[PDB]
């Protein structure tokens, strides 16, 4: 639920692969960004702008990797799910908080 | 894409406080609202722009016209007290607003 | 666009 990560280390949020998957970070005095997202059940992996294409969305369980963590990267981080078509999320898991330093 | 929300709104216990969420042609655009308690998981409140989840009761509601959603909660009690960010997709990305910190007292 | 973005999103 709070980690610790080194500079230029790495950080891998897994979440629970009809719904759509959603990874959303809360940085401090920022609100939530979104990271990007992930469709079980077409495979689709949506990218967001704004990480220096450092994400990687994966499946074997879904997976959003940051690579090449900085102390901006510093905040919590959440698996959202929602209904198919439908943008919204009714449900996020417990965050979990990166500490980079 | 941008959605711009008022940083901060602070309202005595009973009374109705207006949260606004404001984005070129937003009105054209279906807009959900969550509510995030200090150290919790956010909560969906509103989705499709005025409809609610199951859970969540009636004096929440939502508008959303020209540039601007709104969400509105009367009868504001202390377990109201959260960040509130409205969201909107643009060009197949998701966009949140900067989030409303509402203070309950 | 297009089904793939109907997928995460139904627009107004």
């Amino acid at each position: 639920g709070a980690e610790v990560k080194k500079p230029g280390s790495s950080v891998k949020v897994s979440c629970e692969a009809n719904y759509v998957i959603t990874w959303v970070r809360q940085a401090p005095g920022q609100g939530l960004e979104w990271m990007g997202g992930f469709i079980p059940d077409f495979r689709t992996a949506m990218y967001a702008q704004g990480f220096q294409g450092r994400v990687t969305i994966t499946a074997d369980l879904a997976y959003m990797e940051l690579t090449n963590l900085r102390s901006e990267d510093t905040a919590v981080y959440y698996c959202a799910r929602g209904p198919l078509s439908r943008g919204y999320y009714d449900y996020w898991g417990p965050g979990t908080l990166v500490t980079v330093s | 894409y941008v959605l711009t929300q008022p940083p901060s709104v602070s309202v005595a216990p009973g009374q109705t406080a207006s949260i606004t969420c404001s984005g070129d042609k937003l009105g054209d655009k279906y807009v959900s609202w969550y509510q995030q308690r200090p150290g919790q998981s956010p909560v969906l409140v509103l989705y499709q722009d005025s409809k609610r989840p199951s859970g969540i009761p009636e004096r929440f509601s939502g508008s959303n016209s020209g540039n601007t959603a709104t969400l509105t909660i009367s009868g504001t009690q202390a377990m109201d007290e959260a960040d509130y960010y409205c969201q909107a997709w643009d060009s197949s990305a998701l966009v949140f607003g900067g989030g409303t910190k509402l203070t309950v007292l | 666009t297009g089904w793939l973005a109907g997928l995460f999103y139904q627009h107004k």
